[PDB]
Order: structure tokens, then C-alpha cells, then sequence
């Protein structure tokens, strides 16, 4: 840098590098999260609750002063599997499933399955919604039997340790009992999955909040060898 | 893209005055800002300079210790301040827009300017032969300039600029950097030269041309121009 | 005695060198808690180079063969530099109580500018405090009469201190340093006991707390606890005694590298 | 669907019918080139430190 | 139904006979006799920093001077490579971004991703701020790459499975290209800009027209997705990287597969792929944090240019003065 123009080159390269600076301090306290569902679930109204062919929507929230990002994958076809490169550093994925069907769980099983098991996605917890609880609870007293969808319904239980009609229950736990042996068939204890019972409710991002809450804490007792 | 300038008046020998800079269209937070001063029957003549985040400042050896520049970004206005006018500060003040990245084009726009009326060494100088040239409405025209240093660098620019200035109106930019085309002025100017020597020729000719014909360096502060070459039809 | 000695300045010479040069010549480490760990393997560097020969030389012999400015110096700088070792440790350990008592805001306040000030908490206040109570008079300005008979009668002279100054230094350079990383990592004992038994049943920390704890109370603790008793006791303590536990602070900075640098993954394989 | 049907057939009915040379021939022309450009490579063959912009 | 399926088989076999009667010898005999080029060195001469995130994209400039880069955070920066200056710094609307491409003449920058739109930027403005002159909507998919023509004229891929092409002054498509299976993943223009080719994750690439807008040629033979395309100087060449550790070259004239470059000692996919001035070298890079050349003739490697993370994007200057390569640890390494 021999010449003056050079020096004003240089100037405007450092304040450059100042908004930059700026920019990096404000990104670098915002937590990221990728919602997924299907056209049955209520993962649209959730959104709506918490608040022209687009690929991707953003709807911004915050709790206890405490900036979220979350991003809802909009106009793409049936497969997934090239663009989920891209979200393999976010905090967390919501998993939102319709369980008021008792035909097309099978294929929401198959869904939550692939993507458990993606290899671009390890280390990325699960938090799991199951949505639309008076639907079933309308459902079950009806009498739509679920022993001719799934043959092991006769041998289930409602498990000792269950906190919540009895047979609502069963349908219930036997719901959350499948979708967590899915999660528990693997894992290794690298990442987690948290259940819930939604409704149509108001407490959703408190859950969030508390789920992100413990599974930075527990990454971060794991990185110091105190877990 | 315009700026306006206000002020000036009639001040009583070492009395103050302030001058005022208006920018409005365009993003003024980063372009550097100079003050160029014409004498009433001489050359162009160089003030002072800020930076456009103002971290850097420079003054002319003529007037260091009376003036003062200051820039408010938020309000899109530069200012200058004057204590203790002598009997030289009486003449017509610019206001000049530049921006210095790689391939831009600095001093390409200038103000309007407000007149101001006072009663009663290691530089580099910049020489023009010639004065006055009688040419012919369709044939070619040259004019040379002269410099006692070399412009050339070791990067490889040669830092020339030509201005043209109209009877009645303000300096405007034809060449920058001794080679390159501005980018509103007709395409049958040119440039050319070696470092010491330079030459500036038009092939055609038409009325617009009537004016009188500058010659800066930018290679290191003060910035001084030349003398000026007139043309009569 | 003089072969332990050597290993052990080699020892700290080459683990701080690898430490600092490690977290410097890679740009994969380059986070905040890495600098200011980088800060203290200085501190712990700049201590085994300087002051360990002369205090070994000194205590091969009864006696010390330099000037009596020197020995102002030697104490001084001795003090300044040891108490930063204490005071980088007890900044370490509040991170980590960021890192898993609020870990959804541990990125947005351990920035870069925090970990500069107190890198600068840690330098200045040492060295100012060491400075100006050695040459200034305060050292021993409680009794002089008995002083120099005591050391400077016929020997290598060591800190002498009164009745005021042995409580002063205890309660700034090893309580306020300890009873802040005490009460840290027993709050931590009960989260990664609670965090872990709804992992398996809907342990690792007794084995890793424990030796970060213990490793800092063997070396320091006998010595600030006999330095303070003899002002208030009758001086009954022979020139022996008083004389190795120097090596334990010695020690304690020869082995930060080993329990702070060479025990976690993220180091090992980078 | 027999438009999908007949939309293929028709492409590969296209893309049938074109000339085509021989492998050696193709082969000699690559060769030919790039033997006739290896002086204006500077990542094949090192420039001296004094005409890249690039040193130091 | 039964009767297009027999004749659709009996047409491939014929064209899949044809092609391998003019086979003859294989380009390793012929090319045995040239003595290899030896062993490369290049060392890394600048660095690049200030992107927060990792890095998706770069495009070099027909100046050779500058070049453009994109970033997961949504900035878009244009650097000057000789003294590591930072011209102009951009912020996107939307933050995921697949794809940058810098203009012939160096008035205009794109990008596009995960929004299914191409921006298109005007470096060239009488105010001294750079702003947005012309959204292209109409896909379906996300954008994966893109190439300029001239100041008015751009080429798309997109994930839909279908190409385009687009009319900057108006911005509606001009014409569609269809017949690919899978989503499209790149694209290279010719060097005088009548054909380009294209690939997919359906294992095969195509060959365009743009006057007309219609597939001329079809090539096949690799076994998983087509992640990377290159197009050989000469302008009767190109190359491709996939996902199963391979590297191919085809020719359009004879239609056949040429050499393979391939090593038993790599196991993950290429990212991205570019060649030489001359054509002499053909390097590419990998998602073991590496970045390997080859000898494009005998398919022999010769240099490995060690990043930190997974290297994204790769490029060669118009008078092969420099190489710069990006990577998902947000730094830019220019070789030489
Ligand atoms: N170098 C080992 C010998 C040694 C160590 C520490 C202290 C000491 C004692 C109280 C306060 C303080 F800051 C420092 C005195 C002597």
C-alpha cells in the first residue's frame, strides 16, 4: 500500500470488516430449528398458533429473551434426500404426526424411521408432537379397531410408570410406545427424543425451550467428560 | 445525484464563516469528500479532504491551522469552517464526490458552488505549454500537459486526469488514470502518454467543445493542477 | 534432590512450549476458552523459566551468592507470577459454570472481549500487588529487629511477614481463588449425577471433578496453610520445613498442562 | 400414457440416426491438442517469480 | 402398451451395438508412449477470511483479478485476489444459497437456492450501493446452478428435473428442457455457447441445444448421482464426478466412454470438478477434506492440495495463473 488510493482501498476493506464483526456478534445468539410433518398433520396451524410458489418459509419467535429461528420447507417434491445436507447444524428437528387416521400411521412410522437413521442427520435431536389428541379421543369410543392394523395391540399394557378412560390411555401409550422403540432401535446416546401429547394449546414453545434447553446442556456435560 | 452548497456573502477581513455542503441522492455515507477552490481569474485550486469513515483527514499547506471540515452522515451534510479570512480566501468554493475501490472512477461528479468576497516546495507542479489554441469545427485537436515527477507507479497505474470545463458551468471528468473513458462523455476523446509527458486529442469536433481544458495528479497529497488551455471558435 | 528438581523444570518447559504452541499454530482451536488457556500455560511458562533455577540453586545451598536487589526482585516476580497461576485456574472454572448452568447463552457471553479482560484482571492485579508491598516497606514493616537476625542474619533471605501481611496474603492470593472453585464444581457434582441416571434408567463426574479438585489442594494447601500460623506462632519452625513446599507450587504448575490440556478428545487427535 | 410412450420412442428414434467416428481418431485429436498448448500452461510448466502476481 | 416397451428395448440395443462397433482401441494403449508430467507442487499464496458460515459456491472473472463467493449465513462477498481486499459485500434475502455465478463483463453477479428464485445484481449503479434488478420465478424445485450467455440471456438448473432457459429484459422463460428422471444437480456451457451439458441424479447426462431446444445425445455409465460437470476446452469433451469415487470422461463425436479416473483408496464422492488451461491436468475435489489432480491423459495421480472441512467448490483462472478452492470451514485458499 505505496499509494493514497490504495489507503482508501484498505479503509473501506476494515470498515467492511467491522460490519462484518457486527454481523458475527449478532448471528452467533440465535438458535435454528427445522420443522417437518405432512399435509395431515397440523404443523401449518402450529405455526399460525405460535404466531407465488415459495421453497421455504421462516416464522421468528422468542422466550425468556431468547431469539429462535425456525424454517418450514415448503414447495418440494416427494423426496428429500439432496437438501437435507443443508440442516446439519441446527439445534434441534420438530416431528409433527396426525394420530387420528389409523391408516397412514404406517407411513408416518416409515417417514420418522428414514429420517432417524439419515446419516447427514446424527447428532440432531427429535422432538416428537403428536397433534389432534381429541380426535382420537372422539375415536376410540366409538369402536376403528386397532387390533387388525397391528397384531401385537392384544399383548399391550398400559405401563406402570404412565401418569395420565383407560383404553384412551392405551391407544395413547401404545402410539408413543412404537414411535419410541423406533427411536430407542438405535442411537447410541448421541441424540434424543422428546414426546408430547398437542392439541389443537399454548405451551408449545415453552416445551421447545425447555427441550433445547437440556439438550445444550447435555452436549456440553458430554464435551467435558462429565457425562 | 445532485449537491448543493450554500453560504458565502460578503465578510469583513478576519471575521469567520461557515460553509455547508448539501448531498442528496445518493449513498453519501461512502464517498470521501474534497473542497476545490477557483480563483476568480486563475486555475482550480485543492482545500481539503475527508475519508468517508472519517478516519483520515488532510489539509492544504496554504491553510492548515483556519479551516475546519466536519461531516454528519445522519443529516446527508458536510460543513466548513473559516476563522480569520485574509484577503487571498476570496474566491468560488466545490464540493466533490469520490470513491476509491479497484476500477472506480473518483472526482466524477462536482457541485455547484457559492462565491465568497473579502474586502480589502516537495510538491509536485504541473505545467501546461500552451494557453490558447485556434481550431476548426471538424478537425483534430491535441493538448499536452506537463509534469516534473513521474506519475507512473510500481503497480502500474499513471495517475492523470482531464476535466473540461465549460464557459459557465462546473468542471466536469473526461479521462481517469490517464487512459480510461468516463462514462457519459462521447467516445472520440483520448489519451495518451509516458509518465512525464501527456497528450489529450479529439478526432471530430462540435460546439460543445468550447471550454477550457485541466490537468491533476493524483499520485500523492497536495493535489495540484494545471494552468488551463483555452479554446476560441 | 537436584535430579527430581530438573526433570521437573524440563517437564513444565516442555508441556507448557507444546501447549502454547499447539493452540497457536492452529486455526481449528482458535475459540476464546483455547486463548485463555493459551494465557496460562504463558504464565505457567514464564514462571519455570525464570525463577525455577535461581530457587533451585538456592536451596542446593543455605546461602545465596547475589546482590540484595536481586533478592527484592527474585520475591517479588516469584509472587507476581505465582499468583496468576491461581488466579487463571479460578477463571477456568467459571466458564465451565456458563458451559452447563446456562448453556442456551454460553455463546452470546463468552465473547472475545471478555476473555481479554480477564486475561488483564489476571496479569495486572498480580504484578501491582507484588510490586508494591515487596519494595515498598510493607513486607516486613511489623518487625524489623527481629527480621534480619531471623533471615538476614546469615543466609539466602525468603519472605518474611507479619502478623498483618500473613493474613492479607492468605485471604487474597489462595481464598478468594479457592472458595469460588470449590462451591462451582460442588453445584456441577449435582447436575451430571441427576443429567445421568435418565440416560440409562428412565458417575463419570466423581472420576473427573475429583482429580481437578484434589490435584489443586495437595500442592497449595500445605504450604498457605503453615505460612499463615507463623506470624501468629512463635517463629518455632525450622528452615526445612518451610523450604520444600515451595516445590509443590512448583509442582502444581508442571502438572496444570497435564490435567487442563492432555485429557480431553477434542486436543489429543488435533 | 401412451404419450409418455410415444414421446420416448421418438426421442430414441432422433437420437438413433447421427455419425459417428472412431475412438482412435478422437483419441489423436486430444492428443494433438494438448501437445500443441503445453507452452501457455503455467500450472504445467513453473513461471519464474518475477512475471506472476502471485509471489511471496 | 406392450408393443412401445419391444421397440423402445430393440432401438437401445441397436444404438448400444452401433456404439460399440466403432470401439476399436482403448485411449491407455494409444497414450502409453507420452512419459508422464511428473509431480506438482502448489502452495497456498492467500488466505480469504470473513465468512461466518461454510461455503457453497465461488466464480472466477474474465479480468482474472477478482471473483465472487457465497455462504450458508446469506452474504455474498466479492474479493480482489491480489491484495485480499473486500470490494463489495452483499446481503441475501434468503440464507440458504446453492449457487453464485460472476458476468462476462463483469456488470452483473446471480444466486439462487432454496427459495426456487434467480437474482440477478447490478454492480454498476450511479449511487454508490448495490441493488437487485430482476427476480426469476417459475421453477418448482430449488436452484442448483447457473451460467450467463451475455448481459440478457441466463441458463438454469433447477431440482424439478427440468432446465431453462430465461430472458433477463422481460424475465419470462424462453424455452424448457425436459427429459431428464431425477433432479438436476449442474451444468457447463460450451466456449462458444451453442450446446451445453447437464446432469442428474438419474446417472446419466444430456446434451442441449439452445437455438432449438431439444436433446441431442444421451451418455451413461456411471452407477449413483452425477454431483459435478466440466466441459473440456477443445469444446468435443467432458467430465464428471459422482457419488461412488469416479471420475469420467466422455466424447460427443464418437460417443463412447473414455478413460476412467479412479483410485481403490477413496471411498467418498466428488464435489466438484475443473480442468487445466491446456487440458493437460483434470483436478477435482473430495470429501475427505482433500483435493486431488490427475493426468487427464493416462489417468495417473500427481499432487494432493491439503482444508479443514469438506471442500465444496473448486476453480481455475482464465489464463491458469492461480487455482482457488472453497471449503465448509469458511476459508478460501488461492494455490499456485
Ligand atoms: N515460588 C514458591 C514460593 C512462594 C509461593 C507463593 C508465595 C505467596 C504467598 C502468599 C501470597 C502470594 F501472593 C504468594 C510465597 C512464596
Amino acid at each position: 500500500t505505496l499509494s493514497a488510493e490504495d489507503k482508501a482501498a484498505v479503509e473501506r476493506s476494515k470498515m467492511i470488516e467491522k460490519q462484518l464483526q457486527k454481523d458475527k456478534q449478532v448471528y452467533r445468539a440465535t438458535h435454528r430449528l427445522l420443522l417437518l410433518g405432512a399435509d395431515n398433520s397440523g404443523k401449518s396451524t402450529i405455526v399460525k398458533q405460535m404466531r407465488k410458489t415459495s421453497g421455504i418459509f421462516e416464522t421468528k419467535f422468542q422466550v425468556d429473551k431468547v431469539n429462535f429461528h425456525m424454517f418450514d420447507v415448503g414447495a418440494q417434491r416427494d423426496e428429500r434426500r439432496k437438501w437435507i445436507q443443508c440442516f446439519n447444524d441446527v439445534t434441534a428437528i420438530i416431528f409433527v404426526v396426525d394420530s387420528s387416521d389409523y391408516n397412514r400411521l404406517q407411513e408416518a412410522l416409515n417417514d420418522f424411521k428414514s429420517i432417524w437413521n439419515n446419516r447427514w442427520l446424527r447428532t440432531i435431536s427429535v422432538i416428537l408432537f403428536l397433534n389432534k389428541q381429541d380426535l382420537l379421543a372422539e375415536k376410540v369410543l366409538a369402536g376403528s379397531k386397532i387390533e387388525d392394523y397391528f397384531p401385537e395391540f392384544a399383548r399391550y399394557t398400559t405401563p406402570e410408570d404412565a401418569t395420565p378412560d383407560p383404553r384412551v390411555t392405551r391407544a395413547k401409550y401404545f402410539i408413543r410406545d412404537e414411535f419410541l422403540r423406533i427411536s430407542t432401535a438405535s442411537g447410541d446416546g448421541r441424540h434424543y427424543c422428546y414426546p408430547h401429547f398437542t392439541c389443537s394449546d399454548t405451551e408449545n414453545a415453552r416445551r421447545i425451550f425447555n427441550d433445547c434447553r437440556d439438550i445444550i446442556q447435555r452436549m456440553h456435560l458430554r464435551q467435558y467428560e462429565l457425562l | 445525484v445532485q449537491l448543493v452548497e450554500s453560504g458565502g456573502g460578503l465578510v469583513q477581513p478576519g471575521g469567520s464563516r461557515k460553509l455547508s455542503c448539501s448531498a442528496s441522492g445518493f449513498a453519501f455515507s461512502s464517498f470521501g469528500m474534497h473542497w476545490v477552490r477557483q480563483a476568480p481569474e486563475k486555475g482550480l485550486e485543492w482545500v481539503a479532504y475527508i475519508s468517508s469513515g472519517s478516519g483520515t483527514i488532510y489539509y492544504a499547506d496554504t491553510v492548515k491551522g483556519r479551516f475546519t471540515i466536519s461531516r454528519d452522515d445522519p443529516k446527508n451534510t458536510l460543513f466548513l469552517q473559516m476563522t480569520s479570512l485574509r484577503s487571498e480566501d476570496t474566491a468560488m468554493y466545490y464540493c466533490v464526490r469520490s470513491i476509491y475501490y479497484y476500477g472506480s472512477s473518483p472526482f466524477d461528479f462536482w457541485g455547484q458552488g457559492t462565491t465568497l468576497t473579502v474586502s480589502a516546495s516537495a510538491d509536485i507542479v504541473m505545467t501546461q505549454a500552451t494557453s490558447s489554441v485556434p481550431v476548426t469545427p471538424g478537425e483534430s485537436v491535441s493538448i499536452s500537459c506537463r509534469s516534473s515527477k513521474s506519475l507512473l507507479h510500481s503497480n502500474g497505474n499513471t495517475y492523470l486526469y482531464w476535466f473540461l470545463q465549460r464557459p459557465g458551468q462546473s468542471p466536469q471528468l473526461l479521462i481517469y488514470r490517464m487512459s480510461n473513458l468516463a462514462s457519459g462523455v462521447p467516445d472520440r476523446f483520448s489519451g495518451s502518454g509516458s509518465g512525464t509527458a501527456f497528450t489529450l486529442t479529439i478526432s471530430r469536433l462540435e460546439a460543445e467543445d468550447v471550454g477550457v481544458y485541466y490537468c491533476m495528479q493524483h499520485l500523492e497529497y497536495p493535489l495540484t493542477f494545471g494552468a488551463g488551455t483555452k479554446l476560441e471558435l | 534432590l537436584y535430579s527430581l528438581m530438573s526433570l521437573i523444570i524440563l517437564a513444565t518447559l516442555v508441556g507448557n512450549l507444546i501447549v502454547i504452541i499447539s493452540i497457536s499454530h492452529f486455526k481449528q482451536l482458535h475459540t476464546p476458552t483455547n486463548w485463555l488457556l493459551h494465557s496460562m500455560a504463558i504464565v505457567d511458562f514464564l514462571l519455570g523459566c525464570l525463577i525455577m533455577p535461581c530457587s533451585m540453586v538456592r536451596t542446593v545451598e543455605r546461602c545465596w551468592y547475589f546482590g540484595e536487589i536481586l533478592c527484592k526482585v527474585h520475591t517479588s516476580t516469584d509472587i507476581m507470577l505465582s499468583s496468576a497461576s491461581i488466579f487463571h485456574l479460578a477463571f477456568i472454572s467459571i466458564d465451565r459454570y456458563c458451559a452447563v448452568c446456562d448453556p442456551l447463552r454460553y455463546k452470546a457471553k463468552i465473547n472475545i472481549s471478555t476473555i481479554l479482560v480477564m486475561i488483564l484482571v489476571s496479569w495486572s492485579l498480580p504484578a501491582v500487588y507484588a510490586f508494591g508491598m515487596i519494595f515498598l516497606e510493607l513486607n516486613l514493616k511489623g518487625v524489623e529487629e527481629l527480621y534480619r537476625s531471623q533471615v538476614s542474619d546469615l543466609g539466602g533471605c525468603s519472605p518474611f511477614f507479619s502478623k498483618v501481611s500473613g493474613v492479607l496474603a492468605f485471604m487474597t492470593s489462595f481464598y478468594i481463588p479457592g472458595s469460588v472453585m470449590l462451591f462451582v464444581y460442588y453445584r456441577i457434582y449435582f447436575i451430571a449425577k441427576g443429567q445421568a441416571r435418565s440416560i440409562n434408567r428412565t458417575t463419570k463426574a466423581a472420576k473427573t471433578l475429583g482429580i481437578m479438585v484434589g490435584v489443586f489442594l495437595v500442592c497449595w494447601c500445605p504450604f498457605f496453610l503453615c505460612t499463615v500460623l507463623d506470624p501468629f506462632l512463635g517463629y518455632v519452625i525450622p528452615p526445612s520445613l518451610n523450604d520444600a513446599l515451595y516445590w509443590f507450587g512448583y509442582l502444581n504448575s508442571a502438572l496444570n498442562p497435564m490435567v487442563y490440556a492432555f485429557f480431553y478428545p477434542w486436543f489429543r487427535r488435533a | 400414457s401412451i404419450a409418455q410412450a410415444r414421446k420416448l420412442v421418438e426421442q430414441l428414434k432422433m437420437e438413433a440416426n447421427i455419425d459417428r467416428i472412431k475412438v482412435s481418431k478422437a483419441a489423436a485429436d486430444l492428443m494433438a491438442y494438448c501437445e500443441a498448448h503445453a507452452k501457455e500452461d503455467p500450472l504445467l510448466t513453473p513461471v519464474p517469480a518475477s512475471e506472476n502476481p502471485f509471489r511471496e | 402398451l406392450d408393443q412401445l416397451r419391444q421397440e423402445a428395448e430393440q432401438l437401445k440395443n441397436q444404438i448400444r451395438d452401433a456404439r460399440k462397433a466403432c470401439a476399436d482401441a482403448t485411449l491407455s494403449q494409444i497414450t502409453n508412449n507420452i512419459d508422464p508430467v511428473g509431480r506438482i507442487q502448489m502452495r497456498t499464496r492467500r488466505t480469504l477470511r470473513g465468512h461466518l458460515a461454510k461455503i457453497y459456491a465461488m466464480h472466477w472473472g474474465t479480468d482474472s483479478r477478482l471473483l465472487v463467493s457465497a455462504s450458508q449465513d446469506g452474504k455474498l462477498i466479492i474479493w480482489d485476489s491480489y491484495t485480499t481486499n473486500k470490494v463489495h459485500a452483499i446481503p441475501l434475502r434468503s440464507s440458504w444459497v446453492m449457487t453464485c455465478a460472476y458476468a462476462p463483463s463483469g456488470n452483473y453477479v446471480a444466486c439462487g437456492g432454496l427459495d426456487n428464485i434467480c437474482s440477478i445484481y447490478n454492480l454498476k449503479t450511479r449511487e454508490g450501493n448495490v441493488r437487485v434488478s430482476r427476480e426469476l420465478a417459475g421453477h418448482t424445485g430449488y436452484l442448483s446452478c447457473c451460467r450467463f450467455l451475455d448481459d440478457n440471456q441466463i441458463v438454469t438448473s433447477s431440482g424439478d428435473t427440468t432446465c431453462a432457459l430465461w430472458d433477463i429484459e422481460t424475465g419470462q422463460q424462453t424455452t424448457t428442457f425436459t427429459g431428464h428422471t431425477g433432479d438436476v444437480m449442474s451444468l457447463s456451457l460450451a466456449p462458444d455457447t451453442r450446446l451445453f451439458v447437464s446432469g442428474a441424479c438419474d446417472a446419466s447426462a444430456k446434451l442441449w441445444d439452445v437455438r432449438e431446444g431439444m436433446c441431442r445425445q444421451t451418455f451413461t455409465g456411471h452407477e449413483s448421482d452425477i454431483n459435478a460437470i466440466c466441459f473440456f476446452p477443445n469444446g468435443n469433451a467432458f467430465a464428471t464426478g459422482s457419488d461412488d469415487a469416479t471420475c469420467r470422461l466422455f466424447d460427443l463425436r464418437a460417443d463412447q466412454e473414455l478413460m476412467t479416473y479412479s483410485h481403490d483408496n477413496i471411498i467418498c464422492g466428488i464435489t466438484s470438478v475443473s480442468f487445466s488451461k491446456s487440458g493437460r491436468l483434470l483436478l477435482a475435489g473430495y470429501d475427505d477434506f482433500n483435493c486431488n489432480v490427475w493426468d487427464a491423459l493416462k489417468a495417473d495421480r500427481a499432487g494432493v492440495l491439503a482444508h479443514d472441512n469438506r471442500v465444496s467448490c473448486l476453480g481455475v483462472t482464465d489464463d491458469g495463473m492461480a487455482v482457488a478452492t472453497g471449503s465448509w470451514d469458511s476459508f478460501l485458499k488461492i494455490w499456485n
